[PDB]
């Protein structure tokens, strides 16, 4: 979002995206995304591929 | 039931997500009391002479 605000097209985040790809939230340092994670893999179509 | 359906994704989280015990409830008791009277009542004014 913060690159959308910096006026970029859809390229350019991608590739802002493949870059940064570690930088995705880690759920051992959030409680929050405990049970999020939890509920989020419990939908019948989720398939870690 | 329906969290996933409506508040799951706008952001919203359980009031009780992180809790061990249940949150502990309070209740209206209609068994009256005798309470001071209090010294904003509207109506009522004790005054010690």
């Amino acid at each position: 979002k913060t690159r959308y605000a910096l006026k970029d097209t859809d390229e350019e985040v991608r590739e802002f995206l493949q870059n940064n790809l570690h930088l995705q939230g880690k759920v051992e340092g959030s409680p929050s995304l405990r049970w999020q994670m939890a509920l989020y893999r419990g939908l019948p179509g989720r398939e870690e591929d | 039931r329906f969290f996933a359906i409506c508040g799951l994704q706008e952001g919203f989280e359980p009031f009780a997500i992180n809790m061990q015990r249940p949150v502990t409830t309070w209740f209206s008791k209609s068994l009256p009391q005798f309470e001071p009277v209090p010294p904003e009542h509207p109506h009522y004014e004790v005054a010690r002479m």
